[PDB]
DNA sequence: TTTTTT
DNA sequence: TCCGAGCGAA
DNA sequence: TTTGCCCGGA
């Protein structure tokens, strides 16, 4: 779409432009896609995963796999509650979110994956006998975050229809998928560009809307603050452009988004006062991050990141601050109410000051 | 049932037909048979572990008051039936008030796997059971007390199933290898008692295995080679080298020594756990901290396999938990 | 529930009484015999079996031309909230 | 041939497939004989070959016609609550077996009873495995089952101690090597000595993940179009498994003990991807079988180590927790 | 086959099978050369029913050794569904038989719908369970015996049998009050089939479950007709009769509190 | 521009109710022949196509092409809202935002207007090419329905087998298995009745019975239906209509054992 | 959707 | 167009 | 000492 980080995404490997090795991984998957397995692709966040699950349906289908249509499904529960499910979908592939429907996401697995898998596809546009002659694509999106009782579900249909239907599973940690899932992937490890290949993403659209630029370095910085995530630096450069008129300057300063500058200063705060009043205020904060949409997992990391940064601290007091970040991000894990551990982790903290 | 009853695993074919089959539950066996010779039949509890007798025993008791007919004059329930608090309102309550189709006398109601119902369904039950007592005897079957509500408890005589001693074991084991016509050595039948830990089951489904697993069982002997094969366990001998190289050797010897015994027979962690705790279980230790941290260490171990794991991590963890907790003998 | 007030008690909030009528039909000038009172007692306890008769009544409390009385126990309860506007709230504690 | 994927396409057909089993296979392989099965517990971890195993028995026992009729099936995959155990599986269990043909009679053992399968059994709430219990025993005369799982102390005690158990070993060089040589020879991959006795280390007891990364491999290689061997290295990486002069940095960083320099080290680590659990792994190889650490050192950190696998099975974040590891090493 | 029995038409079956339906699940069919008995015991284990059909039921019969054939109601139902109240209807089955063949075919066309219900396990005796000699016998039209029983029922949960010398006594007693319903012998020549018969050694005075004798007056479809024999000591035989065989309930009655 | 008088509106409700549960938005390609339309479901496991003629019409003209996309929910409604006895007519413009429906009564006392709103539907081009097929069958509806009907109740899936004068629908299922075996039949005193039967080659296919119970809602356009099988396509199912047809080509189950 | 009391 | 039932389901 | 969203219905 319009923004830049949208208009300039690559559709085909042959237009990827970083971790050229990867690349040379998936064209030679797709030389010979007949006997390809399920797969699962994993690595940071904004690299570039889905970018390039595209590129290899692409590269196995044809361009086709882009013309992409949304379509509404229901289901219902044991207790005879209505579910919907939006499905996103091409002549040659579904794509599928089952966490939408959170603990209900088995029953996409049970009911919706298993007919998909059962069933022969019609095609009046490819095959001479309207029939498709090729096996089924499903792309499951936040992988991870499917349930035990969900992943178990996917477990022999991935064997039984092996067939008719291959999985492509995405992820950006493979720490919450069970043993028996990933026995059944090829495992492609997706690494984050480098920062002078983010540097040169990043020039080619500078040049393609007639951007003013003091210096290349500007790149660079943005670049830096990144930290690996291309859609991030993509995003940051439109936005800096778009308050620097269109014209960035060595001075330009990088833009932080919201929550990021919210979570800075809760580090401020609690390294400020330590505290039940501050406590409580900290609570108020907390829950203002988490009204709004800002995940627990995201917030504890963040928070904990910003903490270790602080120059005043010393070795002690940040060994304490990660020992206590690991506890109550198993915790996190464990439980429901992300509120009470998060003021859990904060009070330690505090303690541990 | 079908064919011959040599069609059946040997936990099935072995079931008790008569009281007098049922093995290492005297007390309980002599009270309940003089309960019905006398008349005076009460309201029964059966409660123990898994495999020690207690659905044989109710099912012989049945066969004995009411002869070989008993299946057409008890009602039966269990876990794999609907028993809410409209089965119990009309289906029991029905059969408790009503006289028997087939052949006069009193009713009984057996409630097999009892700790599976309901705190409503089984507060219903306490009138119902007080108010048909005339004509009608429940018995319970439970192996978990803590699901049965006190009301419950209260209104029946408590029996408790021991899991089974070694002489009931051997006796039944006698029998079948007289019946099978196989051999068992000394040291394979005290291996087979000691892993089965009272429960029946065990023993005959091992020595069924066992049986598969010679080659001439009219010739070959089951010995304890053979039970180790067949359960996939580590021998005796196979743990105190383990135990012996942890507690006496460096770092290098004891990771080589647990990962080559392992190695031999494809033996799992948790196996070796269980067989060293039973046998550090006998150590005479000065300092109690040693044994804190003994069983503190390996229970987390335990629960951690439990769940998965990376096994070589697991096996680490085990060797640096024993010297960890030994270096507080001095 | 809505459906039996609807079709039972609402008829009587705009009628005269045929009891109070005959009881006192014999007595001069009884201006206030021949009207209501209306009770609903326990309004804490409509449970399930009175599915909208909270609402209900309070509907009732604005549209009435008969005075109405109703009795709680927990008056803070949230689901006594839609009477807060519409009734005079009148408070009896515990005895000395 | 050229449509499955490895794993499934050589699948085994028949008992005497199966590579390194053979404790429980030749139990079950007498029972062609015996005509007495048990009720069976397959338990074990992922990839060693009980679901490959249940279906070889059954095809052997009824011969491929009479199979469908002598089978239920039921895995995590279908409903499988409480009313469906009370009512379809008892209703099943009940039922008179099929009636084998003449033919299928003279070609086939055709025991006297039929099959049910509970793959992956563990994923059944404790409530509906209760309601299997006299179910099992009532009509054991006309049926026997066989659970299979992945974590036996899933299986409540009540139904462990019904079943017949049935231990299936983690697969590794030393026994499964015979059938990764077979399936690289028919597939025709050229591979350097050492490769695929490396694969099965790298897979660590899971046979169908060395399946998948031969085949990985050998897609690789065929895509070089270069004729030369598959080496180990090639392997390694396609493996996900992190190159020792990575690891050798890391050490040397815990070495020097500094947090910031740690901190810092680690956040850039982490943008290439490795998954966690591979990296202790690897740690965990190179500081316990070290002769440089001495005994109080290796205890302290097989338990830092253990600690932080446990945190990492709970699906926790992977920066979080391999920094505090590092953090609680440098500092023994 | 071993066994092929061909209903005229289907809906005499369906008849006979909905006479019995509600009150039981799972049946156990004798099929013999003298005709097919079943039998079958309700969850409660409180009423059995006891069918038979005799070879005059069929238009054609043939079973040349005996065979058990036991199933649930409901699936059998379900595919009496199936097929049509016109079809014949060939009961088939082999020796030693997995499945009852049900055979719906119209001599019209040339349409042939097959359906094979898969056969149950059931290992139980019939018994045989009648006495010999009982107290009382009588036998009165099922429109009344119906009436009789749907009336007292709104009152209570439990209907009393009472006999004596030329009387027949229901009562029922209940929360809202009790009821009672007297006849006495009567014979009309005119109309025979109205008559109510009574004949009775000793005196006989029975409580049965409402629910129950309002399962078992839907056999009045089946039979103008019903016959009731009581005793102090056996369970109650209410029969009702078929142009060639019968189904009989036997209901246990209370126990005297 | 376009105008299209029906001379009933039930033929238009019955073949709106035929498909409108296998699809809901669908573009009619109203032609001076006539109106075209194709669809596939969302699970795309079924095409439904329509094709009614200009003699269906009572009167009929559109000089120039039109697309008309359409959501069939709302036409059904209108369609409800109208009475038994009218002159359905579809009036539209050259670039129409919306379609005009008037329901004529006999009497001219009943005049009812309806307004519609149309739809951009991104549909592609289907070239749906004419097949030789393993065999062709064709049966009343009714009896082809009641089979379904009976059948679904046993199984899930359900095969359609033809041989050597024999069509033989199955059921297989947890409690048994139904089978209906049909022969070639002809009656001259009934053809309409009668069952025809062409055969080249033996065929079996299963079908999904929710796909089946769907389809056989066309019944009641027509009172004949026809059935084509081939090893490679999908069975198309065609109910034939004053001077079009309704379609629907089904894809089988995936055999997973062969 | 609800564990226990003395 | 206005109103808040009943549930915590991000 | 009782929140926020906002049902089904008018
Ligand atoms: N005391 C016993 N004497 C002889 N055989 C026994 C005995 N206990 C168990 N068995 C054997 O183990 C099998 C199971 O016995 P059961 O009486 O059904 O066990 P249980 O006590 O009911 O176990 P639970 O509580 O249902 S897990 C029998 O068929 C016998 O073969
Ligand atoms: N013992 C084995 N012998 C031969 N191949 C095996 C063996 N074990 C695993 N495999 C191979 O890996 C694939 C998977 O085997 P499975 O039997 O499905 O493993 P599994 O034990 O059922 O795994 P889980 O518990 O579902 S994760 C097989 O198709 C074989 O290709
Ligand atoms: N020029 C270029 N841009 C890329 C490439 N890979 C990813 N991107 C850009 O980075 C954005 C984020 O990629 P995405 O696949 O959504 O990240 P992920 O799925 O979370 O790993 C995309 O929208 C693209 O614009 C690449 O190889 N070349
Ligand atoms: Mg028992
Ligand atoms: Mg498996």
């Amino acid at each position: 779409m319009s923004l830049w980080v949208d208009k300039y995404r690559p559709k085909s490997l042959n237009a990827l432009s970083h971790n050229e090795e990867l690349t040379n991984f998936l064209k030679s998957l797709s030389d010979q896609p007949r006997d390809l397995p399920h797969l699962l692709l994993y690595g940071p966040n904004g690299t570039g995963k889905k970018t390039r699950c595209m590129a290899l349906l692409e590269s196995i289908f044809g361009p086709g796999v882009y013309r992409l249509k949304i379509d509404v499904r229901q289901f219902v529960t044991a207790s005879n509650r209505k579910l919907e499910l939006n499905v996103v979908s091409s002549p040659y592939h579904l794509e599928i979110t089952p966490s939408d429907m959170g603990n209900n996401d088995r029953i996409v697995i049970q009911e919706l994956l298993k007919e998909v898998a059962q069933m022969e596809q019609v095609d009046f546009q490819d095959s001479k006998d309207g029939l498709a002659h090729r096996y089924k694509c499903v792309i499951i999106n936040e992988a991870n975050s499917l349930t035990k009782d969900a992943q178990a579900a996917l477990r022999r249909t991935m064997e039984k229809y092996s067939k008719n239907i291959r999985l492509i599973m995405v992820c950006d940690s493979m720490s919450p998928i069970i043993a028996p899932i990933k026995s059944r992937c090829l495992l492609i490890r997706c690494p984050a560009p480098s920062d002078s290949e983010i540097s040169t993403i990043l020039s080619d659209v500078v040049t393609n809307e007639r951007i003013q630029l003091e210096t290349k370095d500007i790149l660079k910085r943005i670049a830096q603050a990144s930290n690996g995530n291309l859609r991030v630096s993509l995003l940051m450069l439109e936005s800096m452009a778009l308050n620097n008129e269109l014209a960035l300057k060595s001075s330009s300063p990088i833009i932080k988004p919201d929550w990021i500058i919210v979570i800075h200063k809760l580090t401020r705060k609690i390294v400020k006062e330590r505290s039940v009043n501050s406590l409580i205020e900290c609570r108020a904060v907390l829950y203002d991050l988490l009204a709004h949409c800002i995940p627990a997992n995201i917030i504890l990391k963040e928070l904990t990141f910003s903490l270790l940064d602080v120059e005043t601290l010393n070795t002690t007091n940040k060994s304490s601050i990660i020992e206590y970040s690991s506890v109550f991000d198993e915790r996190l894990s464990l439980g429901n109410k992300a509120i009470f551990h998060l003021e859990g982790f904060i009070a330690k903290v505090m303690c541990c000051l | 049932e079908k064919r011959s009853k040599e069609n059946l695993p040997w936990v099935e074919k072995y079931r008790p037909e008569t009281l007098d089959e049922v093995y290492g539950q005297n007390e309980v066996i002599t009270t309940v048979r003089k309960f019905v010779d006398e008349g005076k039949l009460p309201h029964l509890l059966f409660y123990g572990p898994p495999g020690t007798g207690k659905t044989s025993t109710i099912v012989a008791l049945a066969r004995e008051i009411y002869g070989k007919n008993y299946s057409n004059m008890v009602l039966e329930l269990n876990a794999s039936d609907d028993r809410g608090i409209d089965v119990v309102r009309n289906q029991i309550k029905d059969f408790a008030s009503t006289r028997q189709i087939f052949s006069k006398g009193f009713k009984l109601i057996i409630l097999d796997e009892a700790d599976a119902m309901t705190n409503a369904a089984q507060n219903a039950l306490r009138r119902v059971i007080e108010r048909y007592t005339k004509n009608t005897r429940f018995c319970v079957l439970a192996n978990y007390a803590h699901k049965l509500t006190p009301a419950l408890l209260s209104r029946c005589t408590r029996f408790r199933f021991q899991p089974l001693p070694q002489e009931a074991i051997e006796r039944r084991i006698a029998n079948v290898l007289v019946h099978e016509k196989l051999k068992l050595s000394p040291n394979a039948e005290k291996a087979l008692i000691e892993l089965s830990n009272g429960d029946m089951r065990r023993v005959l489904n091992v020595l069924q295995s066992c049986k598969a697993t010679l080659d001439n069982p009219d010739e070959d002997e089951i010995s304890d080679d053979v039970i180790y094969e067949c359960c996939g366990a580590p021998r005796p001998s196979d743990l105190k080298a383990v135990l012996k190289s942890i507690l006496e050797d460096d770092w290098g010897t004891a990771h080589y020594t647990l990962n080559k015994v392992r190695s031999a027979k494809g033996l799992a962690l948790i196996d070796l756990i269980e067989g060293i705790v039973k046998i550090l279980e006998d150590y005479e230790l000065q300092n109690e901290e040693t044994r804190v941290h003994l069983l503190t260490k390996l229970a987390d171990i335990e629960y951690s396999i439990s769940k998965g794991g990376n096994d070589q991590i697991q096996g680490s963890a085990v060797i640096g938990a024993i010297k960890a907790s030994f270096e507080n003998e001095t | 529930s809505k459906t039996l007030l609807n079709a039972g008690v609402k008829n009587a909030l705009d009628n005269m009484s045929v009891v109070g009528y005959f009881k006192h039909n014999e007595e001069a000038q009884n201006l206030n015999g021949k009207h209501f009172v209306i009770i609903m007692d326990e309004v804490d306890g409509m449970s399930g079996g009175d599915r909208g008769g909270v609402g209900q009544l309070a509907q009732f409390c604005r549209k009435t031309s008969t005075p109405l009385i109703l009795i709680c126990n927990e008056r803070n309860l949230p689901k006594m909230r839609p009477f807060d506007r519409v009734c005079l709230d009148i408070q009896f504690r515990r005895p000395d | 041939l050229a449509q499955q994927p490895w794993v499934e396409k050589y699948r085994p057909k028949n008992l005497d497939e199966v590579t390194a089993q053979d404790h429980a296979v030749t139990v079950l392989k007498k029972t062609l004989k015996s005509a007495n099965l048990p009720h069976m517990l397959f338990y074990g971890p992922p990839g060693t070959g009980k679901t490959s195993t249940i279906l070889a028995l059954t095809k052997e026992l009824y011969g491929p016609d009479l199979m469908k009729s002598r089978i239920l099936e039921l895995n995590a995959s279908d409903e499988r609550g409480i009313s469906i155990v009370r009512e379809k599986v008892k209703n099943f269990a009940r039922l008179t077996v099929s009636k084998p043909s003449k033919h299928d009679l003279e070609n086939y053992p055709c025991p006297p009873y039929k099959i049910i399968i509970l793959d992956e059994a563990d994923s059944m709430t404790a409530d509906a495995q209760s309601a299997l219990r006299r179910t099992m025993e009532t009509y054991s005369g006309v049926t026997r089952f066989c659970l299979i799982c992945n974590y036996v102390t899933r299986i409540i005690d009540p139904l462990a101690s019904r079943c017949s158990k049935f231990r299936f070993k983690a697969l590794d060089a030393s026994n499964a090597i015979d059938r990764l040589r077979f399936i690289s020879e028919q597939e025709n991959v050229k591979c350097d000595d050492g490769v695929l006795e490396r694969i099965l280390d790298i897979s660590a007891g899971d046979l169908r993940r060395g399946i998948t990364l031969l085949q990985s491999a050998s897609k690789g290689a065929q895509y070089l179009g270069d004729g030369k061997n598959i080496t180990s290295t090639q392997v390694e990486e396609l493996a996900g498994v992190v190159p020792h002069d990575i690891l050798i940095e890391i050490v040397e960083k815990v070495k020097s003990g500094d947090f910031d320099e740690i901190k810092k080290y680690v956040n850039t680590f982490m943008k290439s991807g490795w998954s966690a659990a591979s990296v202790v792994n690897q740690l965990h190889e190179y500081y316990i079988t070290n002769d440089n650490f001495d005994t109080n050192f290796k205890n302290q950190i097989s338990w830092l180590l253990f600690t932080t696998d446990s945190r990492l099975n709970n699906g926790t974040n992977e920066h979080i927790q391999l920094l505090n590891l590092l953090v609680k090493i440098s500092q023994l | 086959s071993m066994l092929e029995a061909k209903f005229e038409e289907a809906s005499l079956f369906k008849r006979i099978i909905d006479g019995f339906k509600d009150c039981v699940q799972l049946v156990n069919f004798q099929c013999k050369e003298d005709g097919i008995i079943a039998q079958a015991v309700d969850d409660s284990r409180v009423l059995l029913v006891s069918l038979e059909i005799g070879v005059e039921a069929f238009q054609e019969y043939r079973c040349d050794h005996p065979v058990t054939l036991g199933m649930d109601l409901t699936s059998l139902s379900k595919i009496l569904r199936c097929g049509n109240n016109t079809d014949t209807l060939t009961l088939i089955a082999d020796n030693t038989p997995d499945s009852i063949i049900l055979l719906f075919e119209d001599t019209k066309k040339d349409r042939i719908a097959e359906y094979s219900l898969k056969l149950m396990d059931i290992d139980a005796d019939f018994l045989k369970i009648e006495e010999l000699q009982y107290d009382s016998t009588l036998s009165l039209p099922s429109s009344e015996f119906s009436k009789i029983v749907r009336d007292l029922s709104q009152l209570s949960d439990s209907i009393n049998i009472m006999i004596t010398k030329e009387t027949i006594k229901f009562v029922a007693d209940g929360d809202i009050g009790s009821g009672s319903v007297i006849i006495k012998p009567f014979v009309d020549m005119e109309h025979p089939e109205t008559s109510i018969k009574l004949e009775m050694d000793q005196p006989v005075d029975l409580t049965f479950g409402a629910k129950y004798l309002l399962d078992i007056i839907k056999g009045s479809s089946l039979s103008d007709r019903v016959g009731i024999r009581l005793s102090s000591e056996a369970p109650a035989l209410f029969q009702f009769d078929l142009k060639s065989g019968f189904l009989q309930f036997f209901l246990a009655p209370k126990f005297n509190d």
